[PDB]
């Protein structure tokens, strides 16, 4: 099967630039490409086919080229409705394959997280659970990772984090991170930690509760 | 009341003769002086001469040779040989018979469709062609046979022409073998070596084109122009004998293939015996095809499949004298076609003669067929094999040639068969044999005493 | 009846080139009429023929034209684990063409097409494809409706179903008013023929170069058929497009289909979705009744009538011989929803292998009397056979017997004068509408000019 | 307007089968190849194979042989996906394509439909409020745990749909077969607790719906 | 195969 590498995987750019995303082939495909766009929650629009052939309504600001096993998509002035994934597809051998995509994300200024500790709620206790919530919120770029202490030791297993996208208003990340374990290991122990480690500071911010200190 | 023999000189026997046919010489000595020797033969026995003595020769025609005429060496003329005797300014009556007895010569050109439809009916034009050749040559000793084979133009679109193993073979696709295709091919000049020829038709194979339509009328108008490749003779029964089991192709087709130069009638096969310009020209035209058979002599004879018959019967009537057949495991539907048109040949009786010296002329009385003696004719028509006719012939000498024995030849034309007539010239008395050198009588000056007489 | 053949305007293209084996008159934007001649033999840039189109500007001492450059080369796509293949040598470019609008169409009946898979393959065969050209702007585009991508087995396993690999589209082509191509297909479905139509427009905006393969999705072909009777018929060796189901809003399409029924030959009027209003039978087998067609209104009604031509009829004659002369037959529409009757007159050539009705042109009104006129070529006619085309003048009756005019060929004997024919148009616009005829043969183009 | 509408959302068992649809508007089904196409977020996007609904031959991916069967009836401008013998890695979003001009493109694209495959039962989430630890700077952030509810989706707002602004609310995430999500809202000091904050949550699929004040902790 | 098309047209 013809192997399709799409570069870059991500991009952080601006309203008005001029962006080009790759694709390089297996083998030569002789511009039987196409390329295809995905706005955020929504369905496939095609951009190009045949390498360098627009598709009917589509902008002229979007071209194809290359030639070969290498082939390029440029946007000439980003225009806000441009912030989207996009995929090539080769169909000069059966199975048609496509490439890893390239998400076009907003560039800002750095910003460090918010973080905020949660203990488990009396109903989640009284009901025989506890989860221990951290928010990590408002960030920028993207990457961050989370650590969890219980008393100075590292928790790894029981934590289920997620993400959200780049937030509309601010271009910024948001993170959750919970860490679940029985109420009986919970009421075992004292001091409950999260750690934010992110390029914004080469130490990380540590948020702490110890359990009943009120 | 005087006649011509006593009234003309008459010093001897010879010159007797030389005046009339009915003149008589008397050579007896008891005869008185009175009496003219020089007379009508009446007279001469009224006038007491010895009927010994008395010279009177009548002209007659000895038959020599009288093998009788061929029924079923071949003899068509009786007599062969007859000697006539004649004296001066005299004439003869004889009789001739001749009939014909050799078959009369017929050509057969076989045209063989071997597009791959005909793998199945293959078969039937091998054993239609070789009872075609085996039967007529028992119906007729001078039948003269040939074929060639077609299947169309060979180019696209009727011609496979990928992949390249399609070119040398059509049934590549298949997973099978089959001949290339080709337009027309010549394969057998008429020829009368039947056994070769059928050992020929059993060799033959399909070749394999694209659409169903053929193009035998190629092959149809080539046979019929192409006059020294095929082998026709000037004067022989000529019959093409088509066949196929499809749809033929037609004048203005062949645009399908970018061709549309019209065929120009002519001849176009050739050092290697195919039709050179198949792919460069059209199909010919009915109308042309009508033309070309009729100015050639050509009758066609179409032999299909019972699945087309009712195809080519309708283009039959648009091209008057053609008739259709059907081609089947059974040879006798075509064969009778053929029988047929061999029993509508008829022929002619036309005497000539040759080696006719000056000095003889001849007069002729022909009975034909109608058994009515029509004088003055020496020519006969509308016989068939195994009929005579008859002639009589009355041979006149103009007065006594001096060369005395010649000889000459009568012949109908177009016939080995001739009547040899020797003629010998009876100037001469036979008292003249026993002329007595001595004179003996006369003493005078005078010498030799023949037929009772001096100088 | 006013022709004027004294003086004649001779265009020429190169020897061998078949110059003139089609034309058309084609009138640009600003109004100006030039001359498109086809020239299916033209050698193209590397000595091969392809064939070619020329594009004449009117001038009354004529001559040499400028070229109307379309792309010869052969194209090769790598696509879908297949290999498509075009094959444009031997093409026949301009063996038909058609002006409509600012646009000419020149197709190529004889183009070939492959189609490659491992060992397998769709057959090389000629699926013929047409070159349109908009000369104002440059725009080029294709249109080759009969272009497969299936295997050689698939057929053979269907029966040869749907078998469009022997088209020839563009053997014959008409564009409507409305600007639909109709393109003739004779080898269309395994030699019966088919019919492919698509709007101009929408085959400029679908077409891109190297694609090869393309959607053009207001396309309409008409349908294969198991009926014999259609068999090898050739339904659209020749086509035309007319006025005769009285609805204005719909189009009706005229079909040749010169050997149809065992080469009885038939003519059919039909609607835009492809269905038979009428059929008219040819009358003599082998007469290639439906080689050509034309529709005009000659008995000045408003109604379209329709006449065909069979140029290999063959007359009768005494002692019962036949002889080959053509014939031309002309329908008159009837009022109402009544159906086109026998033949209202027919009209035969008279010398032997003349092809009387070999090519059917309406003049438009070449006396300007309110009748429309016709001519009909005999491209082997005359009694030298150089060929002569013929004009009839259209009456209340339909047409006269006895032509107005004959049209003596001014080339040597092969030209082919009369093979092709266009009139209806105002070439020198003195008022009166003029006729070009061709002779592909002489690699020449004649024009006479209609004078008052 | 080319238009590729595909059938609503899957909720299907493991070892099952499903059959998705996709009806054409604006245009007949058998004008072109129709293919189908697998989204999921960690492999990405896959192609299953094509039919040409004309004659009904079908290509395929030797992965999805055996599973997927590609069919149409142009009857009903409809082209049809079936996947037999259904497992986890099927939970995806499928796609139907077809090209605009060129007979081998991918230009327009359905609306895609969504197939989950799992056991699960339907599950009643329980929501927790979640207030700050026991000193205050200028803004708080209160929070709201969503555990365990099969199936998606569940609609979280603040205030009745008041509280709009400074609001995180997170995809849900499964672990053992069900699911959870939490949100977050920030707001000035000045704000909580003097003004009530609520969260509201409504699950359809239970027909729950229930609101948890964030209380301050206590003593 | 049937009725729809379907013929033996060819040289067969
Ligand atoms: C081709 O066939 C011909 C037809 O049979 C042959 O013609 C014959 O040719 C002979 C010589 O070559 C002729 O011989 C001569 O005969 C003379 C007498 O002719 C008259 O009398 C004939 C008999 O008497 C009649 O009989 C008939 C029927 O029974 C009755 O109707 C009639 O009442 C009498 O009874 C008669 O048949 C003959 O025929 C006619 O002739 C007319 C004149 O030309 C024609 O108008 C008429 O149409 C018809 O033909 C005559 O009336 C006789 O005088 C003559 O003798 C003289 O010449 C010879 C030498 O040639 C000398 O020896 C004598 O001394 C005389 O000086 C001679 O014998 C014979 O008549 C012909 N017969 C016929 C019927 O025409 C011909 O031979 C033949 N050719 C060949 C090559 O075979
Ligand atoms: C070879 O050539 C023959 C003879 O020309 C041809 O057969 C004829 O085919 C024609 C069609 O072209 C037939 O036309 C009529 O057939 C019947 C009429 O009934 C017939 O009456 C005659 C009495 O003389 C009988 O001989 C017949 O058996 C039969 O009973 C109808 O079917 C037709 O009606 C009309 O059809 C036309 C359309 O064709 C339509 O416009 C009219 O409205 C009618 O519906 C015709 O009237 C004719 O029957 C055939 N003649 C004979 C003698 O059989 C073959 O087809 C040709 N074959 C090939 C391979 O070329
Ligand atoms: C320009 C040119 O090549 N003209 C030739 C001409 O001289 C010749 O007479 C004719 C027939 O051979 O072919 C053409
Ligand atoms: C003048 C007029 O109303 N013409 C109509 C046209 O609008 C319509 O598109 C067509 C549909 O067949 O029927 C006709
Ligand atoms: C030929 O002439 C002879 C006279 O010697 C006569 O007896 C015989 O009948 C004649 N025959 C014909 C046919 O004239
Ligand atoms: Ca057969
Ligand atoms: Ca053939
Ligand atoms: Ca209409
Ligand atoms: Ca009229
Ligand atoms: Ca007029
Ligand atoms: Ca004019
Ligand atoms: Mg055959």
């Amino acid at each position: 099967d013809i192997l399709m590498t799409q570069s870059p995987s991500s991009m952080s750019v601006s309203l008005g630039d001029t962006v080009s995303i790759t694709c390089h082939a297996s083998q030569g495909i002789s511009s039987n490409i196409g390329w295809l766009q995905q706005k955020p929650g929504k369905s496939f629009m095609g951009l190009i086919y045949y390498g360098t052939n627009l598709v009917d309504g589509v902008p002229s600001r979007f071209s194809g080229s290359g030639s070969g096993a290498d082939y390029s998509l440029t946007i000439s002035s980003l225009d806000s409705e441009d912030f989207a994934d996009y995929y090539c597809v080769q169909y000069a051998q059966l199975p048609y394959t496509f490439g890893g995509g390239t998400k076009l994300e907003i560039k800002r200024a750095d910003a460090a997280p918010t973080v905020s500790i949660f203990p488990p709620s009396s109903e989640q206790l009284t009901s025989g659970g506890a989860s221990v919530v951290c928010f990590l919120n408002n960030f920028y770029p993207k990457d961050i990772n989370v650590k969890w202490k219980i008393d100075g030791s590292e928790r790894q297993n029981g934590v289920l984090n997620s993400w959200t996208d780049q937030d509309s208003k601010d271009s910024t990340y948001s993170m959750s991170s919970t860490l679940t374990l029985t109420k009986d290991e919970y009421e075992r122990h004292n001091s409950y930690t999260c750690e934010a480690t992110h390029k914004t500071s080469t130490s990380p911010i540590v948020k702490s509760f110890n359990r009943n200190e009120c | 009341g005087p006649n011509i023999c006593t009234t003309r000189g008459v010093s001897s026997c010879q010159q007797c003769l030389a005046v009339s046919p009915m003149c008589a010489w008397c050579s007896d000595e008891a005869l008185p002086l009175g009496s003219p020797r020089c007379d009508l033969k009446e007279n001469l026995l009224k006038d007491n001469c010895a009927p010994e003595s008395i010279e009177f020769p009548v002209s007659e025609a000895r038959v020599l040779e009288d093998r009788p005429l061929s029924d079923k060496q071949v003899t068509q003329v009786s007599p062969q040989r007859i000697a006539l005797r004649l004296r001066p300014d005299d004439s003869k009556n004889f009789s001739i018979q001749v009939r014909q007895v050799e078959d009369y010569p017929v050509d057969i050109y076989y045209l063989m469709d071997l597009s791959y439809s005909m793998k199945d009916d293959l078969w039937s034009i091998q054993n239609l062609g070789t009872k075609l050749a085996t039967q007529m040559r028992k119906l007729t000793s001078n039948l003269r046979i040939g074929f060639g084979a077609f299947v169309d133009k060979p180019v696209s679109p009727y011609m496979y022409i990928s992949p390249p193993e399609a070119l040398e073979n059509p049934c590549y696709d298949m997973k099978t073998t089959c001949l290339p295709m080709f337009g027309y091919k010549h394969v057998l000049t008429l020829t009368d070596q039947v056994t070769r020829f059928n050992e020929e038709v059993k060799k033959q194979s399909v070749s394999r084109n694209r659409d169903a339509p053929e193009g035998g009328f190629d092959a149809i108008m080539q046979a019929t122009v192409c006059d020294e490749k095929i082998g026709w003779r000037n004067d022989a029964s000529h019959l093409l004998v088509f066949t196929t089991d499809a749809k033929t192709h037609i004048a203005l087709d062949g645009r399908l293939a970018g061709i549309v130069q019209p065929n120009d009638g002519q001849c176009h096969v050739g050092s290697d015996n195919h039709y050179s310009a198949s792919t460069t020209m059209d199909y010919p035209s009915l109308g042309l095809m009508t033309e070309k058979l009729s100015q050639k002599n050509i009758n066609l004879i179409f032999a299909v499949t019972e699945n087309v018959v009712n195809l080519y019967q309708n283009y039959s009537e648009l091209i008057p004298g053609t008739t259709v057949g059907v081609l089947s495991m059974d040879s006798s539907n075509v064969l009778q076609l053929i029988v047929d048109a061999y029993g509508k040949i008829r022929s002619k009786v036309e005497l000539e003669v040759r080696d006719l010296p000056e000095e003889l002329s001849l007069s002729f009385n022909a009975t034909c067929l109608n058994n009515e003696v029509i004088p003055g004719l020496k020519s006969c028509m509308g016989l068939k094999i195994g009929d005579t006719v008859s002639f009589s012939i009355e041979a006149k000498v103009r007065g006594c040639p001096q060369e005395k024995e010649k000889s000459f030849t009568i012949k109908p034309v177009g016939f080995k068969d001739s009547l040899i007539v020797q003629v010998t010239f009876d100037c001469d008395c036979a008292c003249q044999a026993q002329a007595e050198p001595n004179s003996h009588r006369c003493n005078n000056g005078n010498g030799t005493f023949e037929c009772g007489v001096c100088r | 009846l006013n022709l004027d053949p004294v003086q004649l305007t001779f265009y020429a293209g190169p020897n061998g080139s078949q110059f003139g084996f089609s034309l058309d008159f084609h009138k640009d934007s600003h109004g100006r009429v030039a001359i498109v001649v086809g020239a299916p033999r033209t050698l193209g840039p590397s000595q091969e023929e392809t064939g070619g189109v020329f594009l004449c500007p009117w001038r009354a001492e004529g001559g040499q034209c400028p070229s109307l450059l379309f792309d010869l080369r052969d194209e090769t796509r790598n696509v879908g684990s297949q290999t498509l293949q075009t094959f444009k040598a031997r093409q026949g470019l301009g063996a038909s063409v058609v002006s409509w609008s600012d646009v000419i169409v020149a197709c190529a009946p004889w183009q070939h097409w492959n189609v490659l898979e491992k060992t397998e393959e769709a057959e090389k065969t000629p699926v013929g494809s047409c070159f349109l050209a908009q000369p104002e702007s440059g725009r080029r585009a294709e249109y080759s409706p009969c272009r497969g991508n299936t295997l050689s087995r698939i057929y053979v396993e269907n029966d040869f179903s749907w078998d469009k690999r022997y088209c020839e589209a563009g053997f014959s082509s008409v564009v409507t008013q409305a600007g639909e191509l109709v393109l003739g297909a004779p080898g269309g479905y395994y030699f019966l023929g088919l019919l492919a139509q698509a709007p101009v427009a929408d085959i400029f905006s679908s077409y891109r170069p190297g694609i090869l393969l393309w959607h053009v999705s207001s396309q309409s072909l008409s349908f294969d058929s198991s009926n014999p009777e259609y068999f090898d018929g050739y339904w659209g060796y020749s086509v035309a497009v007319g006025e005769f189901d009285g609805d204005l809003n719909t189009t009706e399409y005229v079909v040749g289909a010169p050997t149809w029924s065992w080469t009885l030959g038939a003519v059919e009027i039909l609607d835009s979705y492809y269905q038979r209003l009428h059929r008219l039978r040819g009358e003599q087998m082998a007469s290639y009744f439906g080689h050509s067609v034309a529709v005009t209104d000659v008995n000045g009604d408003g109604r379209h009538d329709l006449l065909v031509g069979a140029p290999l009829y063959m007359e009768s004659r005494a002692d019962r011989k036949l002889a080959e002369v053509g014939r031309v037959y002309l329908f008159l529409q009837p009022r109402g929803p009544h159906a086109l009757g026998a033949p209202s007159l027919l009209l035969t050539g008279t010398q032997l292998y003349g092809r009387f009705g070999s090519a059917i042109a309406p003049l438009g009104d070449l006396d300007r009397d309110g009748y429309n006129d016709i001519a009909v070529a005999a491209p082997y006619g005359g009694p030298s056979g150089r060929g002569q085309v013929l004009v009839f003048l259209g009456q209340s009756e339909g047409l006269r017997s006895r032509p107005s005019q004959v049209l003596d060929s001014p080339f040597p004997t092969g030209s082919a004068f009369g093979f092709s024919l266009r009139g209806a148009v105002d070439i020198d616009d003195n008022g009166y509408p003029d006729l070009i005829v061709g002779a592909y043969g002489a690699n020449q183009v004649a024009v006479y000019r209609a004078q008052p | 307007e080319v238009q590729l509408q595909q059938s609503g959302a899957e909720l299907v068992k493991p070892g099952a089968s499903v059959k998705l649809s996709c009806t054409a508007s604006g245009f007949n089904i058998k004008d072109t190849y129709v293919h189908w196409v697998k989204q999921r977020p960690e492999q990405g996007l896959e192609w299953i194979g094509r039919i040409d609904p004309a004659n009904g031959y079908t290509k395929y991916d030797p992965k999805f042989q055996g599973k997927a069967t590609i069919t149409a009836d142009t009857s009903s401008n409809t082209a049809y996906l079936q996947l037999s013998s259904l497992t986890s890695e099927d939970t995806a979003v499928y796609y139907c394509v077809r090209p605009l001009y060129d007979y081998y493109a991918m230009d327009y694209w359905g609306q895609g439909t969504s197939v989950t495959v799992s056991s699960a039962k339907t599950t009643a989430p329980s929501v927790y409020p979640l207030a700050p630890v026991c000193t205050t700077g200028s803004s708080v952030t209160l929070g709201c745990l969503v555990k365990g509810y099969f199936p998606e989706p569940v609609t979280l707002t603040w205030n009745s749909g008041s509280l709009s602004s400074g609001v995180h609310t997170f995809p849900a995430v499964l672990q053992s077969d069900l699911y959870t999500l939490s949100s977050s809202v920030t707001v000035t000091s000045s704000t909580w607790p003097s003004q009530s904050i609520t969260c509201n949550v409504a699950h359809p699929a239970s027909s729950t719906k229930v609101d948890k004040k964030i209380e301050p902790r206590g003593p | 195969h049937h009725l729809g098309g379907a013929k033996q047209a060819g040289d067969v």
